[PDB]
């Protein structure tokens, strides 16, 4: 008895679930549409969050770092303080700035046109930056802080990302994400397995009769998966030109903001190694959700 | 032999009994007609020898290979061997006569060039085959059955199983549909044909009767 | 009848002689009644008199905890008001650099806004730091200054009890005075001053000589030191030893003028071995000297010392008084030798 | 033959309606769910919105200039050096803040009543505003310069007047905003209509039964829309619950930034009026795709 | 009277023609067979009177309303007054006896007093009532359709169609749902039974029996 080959098989059923889309046209058009949307929410989520962190170390890496002298030090001892770091090694290049000059730029940023008086002559304490001499940043970290230990400095700020802290990006950014990154995962999830349960019920005849007359399990099931399999392909893609479409539509104000600041940028739209993952990703969702979602309506149908 | 039973019994959940110590063999080639009442056990027979239903109390066995306790992923290599006709003539009203015939084929993976002969043969047989491209809410309902018929015995069955096929029309056209299983016996497929009709039975006496009676079978 | 007149008139005279016993022990009693009121008064003086004192040593107390208190005080308001400056002058430098972000006041362009961020918090928690420290002292300031009035207000009581006690001295002095003079009256009998002078000079030999058989003084004695002791009190003296004081009463001992309220010192060391209140002589300090030579000091408004206490030589041991019914302050020297009196002229130094 | 009242068949419909949902756990949970992000998301896209535009309302104040007086000035001569600055051209208008009327504006800051309090006599200097008539920076300068040097004054402060920068930024907030919201609209208003198409198709053999009995379409169609109701309302109230739980972390975050600086700073939530409209957009929403999916799928089912 | 014919035929799609010409009167009260071959017009011909489908070439009058151009929305009033009972004993297996019986009154929001009374009155009268509350799964196949024509017949329908009631019964069973619509005609329901068994129709012959051939009604 002849019988088609491995390949064979698999290439018709492909074939054949692609074209039976067009049965339904509406029905398997607006699941594609809510894929597609869902999955180009996070997208053009993380395009924002990338070129925003693309903006921010676009606009200065240097390396410097400060520390600050206890006030108790007097003036005098501040010299010597300043020879001891000059003879120490990878403190070559070294600023000290003297308290009258800490309140009068404290001044300026209030938005005073000259040093605010009342406040006398101790408001703030001396303050001494040091250069990274050696590009080990951990090293000379280290190094810097216990500098400052010895000489018995209140407190060693060497730069670093203040803003970020342990408050904002520490919690509310990975809060966001992770909220974002469910509620694709559950939507996609959710709308692929209602759909071939859907197509699952419209065909409860057909397949009765097909395990009536011993067709096995696996054939039974498999042109949901490779429906299921083209759900997330075709869903990727359109999310794909939403994205491009947003990023679009963004341009123009993007533009506008860039140009009025000083570093002037230009939107940027998804790698074309990022579309792979994004294929990728569609497809693993659109065959998992199939599979287990059809499996599972599948086990409760009898014959007769 | 084609099937034997040894002292098989159902219970249902419920606590109904359908089947009660029944012990019967056929030989390959014969054909039997299972009478029984409005009651009885004649479905849940025709269930449990296609292992849509598991027994409870004895053991069955097809082809000298038990199927008491058949794993439930060997159950479609054996309802391969077994045709089934029901009165209800399940049809997919969607799909053409060529493609309901063709099923039972193309869950093999069968060329295309073989279904076709093969299902071509089967309809001339059957003397459907000018309605081969038909849709089946064009035929009558005698050629819906005949088309089922078809249906069931494409893949050269061992054995056919017909639960009352006769239930929707009149003796007109029972006779021609006795006369086509008939025929398909005298070609070498063996038959239990299951009906409530005691005077179709009484009819043709040439083949062994089955009586079967609130669960328990005489075999007279 | 001749022989039996003998008999009635011993009756009649026994009878006058019982009358006159009858009315010479009522007399006697009287006197004892008196005597023994003028004990509770002189007593009394002496109890009033040591409370005063010693009400008027906590008010002494109290004032220099007064001027550390105000000295406090005053530095707590030196302290308050420099800590009022800084704070106005820090919290005006605030309101001069609120930086408000709803206001759009936030990230001044160019600046290094870690630096001045540091400076912000270093000057918030400087603030922090300078109210902390004032409302500290201020509750302190306060709690002080509750606490001086709460002194002021003991002191008030204090000086109230100060001014009863006053009162009731001079109350007490006064009935003294009549007692004194009621005695004085009742003596104008010579006969009963003279019974009643003898009682008194053997009651003091009987305490004096139970003082003797209980402290054996290991002193060396005032035997070497003749001519040569220091003179108790300065004062004149009023009665010399041998003067015939009432009758055949002669003094046994110098009777020197003093103020009241006089410091006595003695004349040489030695162990008290009576400080109690002996009728008719007031409050009598006797010290012994060993080698049965002892000194007497009586009619002292107050002791000093106790019974058993060692005294050194011009020690203060009890304070001049008119104890023992005098009508003037006087302090009685006696020097006794084995039991004998003898002249203190001979002994105090010229 | 007697009828219900029409009131007690609409309750007893939605309480009907409402246990239905406790037939399938999963699928109906993980719509909800799905729903409930869905509605959450764009909220709190609009309270960003509404805080930013609220912030670039009150920077709108026209770069207006602040003059602080010595705290010993005495009060007629505060008066007649308002009246000069008045008199003066190029001087909008000015305004004068008594010292109390400062002190209230700085009580009204956490952490300073008790020190006013302890205080004996707190005496702010006297502040007053300026508003020059022409909003060049040139002249704002010059202007500083002039009341500094007029003779009369301690210190002087000045604004960013930066609004071109947070204008821009609004209007780049407001194109995400209505974007996103956008999308999380037609999202659920179609995750819902599938759900209610799968429903019908799963109790046809019901339908079919009362249709080929003289049951009218209405009475089929109300357990329906009901089902739809009820999802709508436990998305909407979830979406605002959601809304306040992440409201509260955001305050929390721009309270931490903003303590950096010795300032503070609290975020106006959405208000009672905006939660009523939340819930009733929420109910509208699926009512309405409850009824077009659930008739438009019904008309296709024939009682034989 | 309860149903009249003009001159109404039938035509589908495909060109083939189930009625042509077929006109016959029921009076209330009287109770017909409407015998037929396995082709004819007997399952058109029900489905025609309940407006399931409509006719092309003559017209239909109920209680002397026309019915040839009923718009739909008044469908379900007239199917309110007609009781329908298939072979198939159409019953909701997840539901109880007692609320598939009842689905009829719910559907017209009765209160829940009286549609217990006239459930129980029904179940009483069909024999059903100590099995009200269990499913329809436990039942047998009599007991099935003698809960089918109690749902039937609960809504006092002025007219009670059935579409070969006792297909799926064998004789002796027959006997007994025949004679259940026998009490139910002499309670004054009129009844139209469609029946293809020659048998059951002559044993008999009091009531009035029209013949259906090829479409075609001769009425004797
Ligand atoms: N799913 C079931 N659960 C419980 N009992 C059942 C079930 N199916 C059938 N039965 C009962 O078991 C017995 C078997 O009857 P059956 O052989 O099916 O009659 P028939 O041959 O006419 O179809 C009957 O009494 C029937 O009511
Ligand atoms: N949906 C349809 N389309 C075309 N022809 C049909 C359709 N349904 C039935 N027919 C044909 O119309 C005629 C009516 O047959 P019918 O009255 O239903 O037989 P029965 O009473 O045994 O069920 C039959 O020849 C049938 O094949
Ligand atoms: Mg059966
Ligand atoms: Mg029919």
């Amino acid at each position: 008895a002849k019988t088609d080959s491995f390949l064979a098989i698999h290439f018709k059923q492909a074939k054949a679930s692609f074209a039976a889309l067009w049965r339904r046209p509406l029905g398997n058009i607006l699941t594609l549409a809510v894929i597609s949307m869902a999955l180009a929410l996070p997208a053009s989520l993380y395009l924002l969050s990338k070129n925003i962190a693309s903006v921010a170390e676009r606009v200065a890496e240097p390396s410097q770092l400060s520390v600050y002298l206890h006030i108790d030090t007097p003036e005098p001892r501040i010299i010597v303080l300043k020879d001891d770091l000059e003879r120490r090694d990878e403190i070559a290049k070294v600023k000290y700035i003297s308290p009258q000059q800490g309140l009068d730029d404290l001044s300026q940023y209030a938005g005073f046109e000259q040093a605010i008086s009342l406040l006398d002559n101790a408001t703030l304490p001396a303050v001494l930056v040091v250069t990274p001499k050696v590009d080990s940043r951990e090293q000379i970290q280290t190094l810097a802080k216990a500098l400052q230990a010895e000489e018995g400095v209140t407190d060693v700020r060497m730069d670093e990302d203040w803003f970020a802290r342990l408050d904002a990006i520490r919690h509310l950014a990975t809060i966001v994400v992770i909220s974002l990154s469910s509620l694709m995962l559950m939507s996609v999830f959710l709308i692929v397995g209602n759909t071939l349960r859907f197509n699952v019920q419209a065909n409860k005849e057909e397949i009765q009769t097909m395990k009536l007359i011993g067709a096995t399990d696996a054939y039974i099931l498999r042109p949901y998966l490779y429906s299921g399999m083209w759900f997330g392909l075709l869903g990727a893609v359109a999310a794909w030109l939403l994205t491009a479409l947003m990023t679009i539509l963004l341009n123009g104000a993007v533009e506008a903001l860039a140009q009025l600041y000083d570093s002037r940028f230009r939107l940027i739209g998804l790698g074309w190694d990022e579309s792979l993952l994004l294929l990728m990703l569609g497809v693993f969702l659109g065959c998992v959700a199939a599979k287990v979602s059809a499996k599972r309506h599948l086990k409760e149908i009898e014959p007769v | 032999g084609v099937i034997r039973f040894q002292q098989v019994s159902k219970a249902y959940r419920g606590g109904r009994q359908a089947l009660q110590k029944v012990d019967f063999h056929l030989r390959r080639g014969e054909m039997a007609f299972l009478g029984g009442h409005s009651g009885a056990g004649k479905s849940t027979l025709l269930k449990l020898i296609c292992a849509i239903e598991r027994p409870t109390d004895g053991k069955i066995s097809f082809n000298g290979h038990d199927i008491t306790r058949i794993p439930n992923k060997d159950i479609p290599f054996l309802r391969r061997n077994i045709g089934i006709v029901f009165q209800d003539h399940r049809l997919l009203m969607d799909r053409s006569i060529y493609d309901n015939v063709a099923l039972p084929m193309r869950i093999e993976s069968i060329s295309e060039n073989e279904i076709k002969r093969r299902v071509s043969a089967a309809l001339d047989k059957t003397g459907l085959l000018d309605k081969a491209r038909c849709l089946p809410s064009q035929l009558s309902g005698g050629e819906q059955q005949r088309v089922g018929i078809a249906r069931a015995v494409v893949n050269r069955p061992t054995l056919l199983l017909a639960d009352e096929p006769t239930g929707n029309l009149d003796p007109e056209l029972s006779s021609r549909v006795l006369r086509l299983f008939e025929e398909f016996n005298r070609a070498g497929v063996t038959i239990l044909l299951a009906t409530h009709d005691i005077h179709l039975v009484n009819s043709r006496p040439q083949y062994r009767h089955l009586e079967l009676n609130q669960g328990f079978l005489s075999e007279v | 009848s001749l022989f039996a007149a003998t008999q009635q008139e011993l009756t009649g005279v026994k009878s006058e002689i019982s009358r006159q016993q009858q009315s010479l022990a009522e007399q006697q009693k009287s006197l004892d009644q008196l005597q023994q009121a003028l004990k509770q008064q002189e007593l009394g003086i002496n109890s009033i008199e040591n409370q005063i004192t010693k009400t008027k040593n906590d008010l002494e107390n109290a004032n220099r905890n007064i001027a550390q208190l105000n000295s406090n005080i005053q530095a707590l308001e030196t302290q308050k008001q420099q800590q009022a400056d800084k704070l106005e002058r820090l919290l005006q430098t605030y309101y001069l650099t609120k930086r408000s972000l709803t206001n759009g006041q936030f990230f001044h362009r160019s600046a290094d806004e870690d630096r001045i961020s540091q400076y912000y918090q270093h000057l918030a928690k400087s603030r922090a730091q300078a109210i902390e420290a004032l409302e500290k002292t201020q509750t302190e300031l306060n709690s002080n200054q509750k606490q001086r009035q709460t002194e002021r207000e003991q002191i008030e009581k204090l000086l109230a009890e100060q001014t009863q006690q006053r009162d009731k001295l001079a109350k007490t002095q006064s009935e003294r005075k009549q007692t004194v003079k009621k005695i004085e009256s009742s003596i104008s009998g010579n006969k009963t001053y003279l019974a009643e002078l003898q009682r008194n000079e053997t009651r003091l030999k009987a305490e004096i000589a139970k003082a003797a058989k209980r402290n054996a003084v290991l002193m060396n004695g005032i035997a070497s030191q003749r001519g040569k002791l220091p003179w108790p009190l300065k004062g004149r003296v009023l009665h010399n030893f041998g003067e015939r004081q009432t009758g055949q009463i002669d003094w046994k001992g110098l009777v020197i003028d003093a103020n009241y309220g006089q410091e006595v010192k003695a004349v040489y060391p030695g162990t008290i071995v009576f400080a109690e209140y002996l009728r008719g002589y007031g409050l009598v300090v006797l010290l012994d000297h060993g080698k049965g030579d002892m000194t007497l000091y009586g009619f002292n408004q107050t002791l000093l010392k106790k019974e058993g206490d060692k005294v050194t030589t011009g020690e203060t041991i009890a304070l001049a008084g008119d104890t023992g019914g005098q009508s003037r302050p006087a302090l009685y020297f006696e020097i006794r030798r084995n039991s004998r009196a003898e002249n203190p002229s001979q002994w105090l130094q010229r």
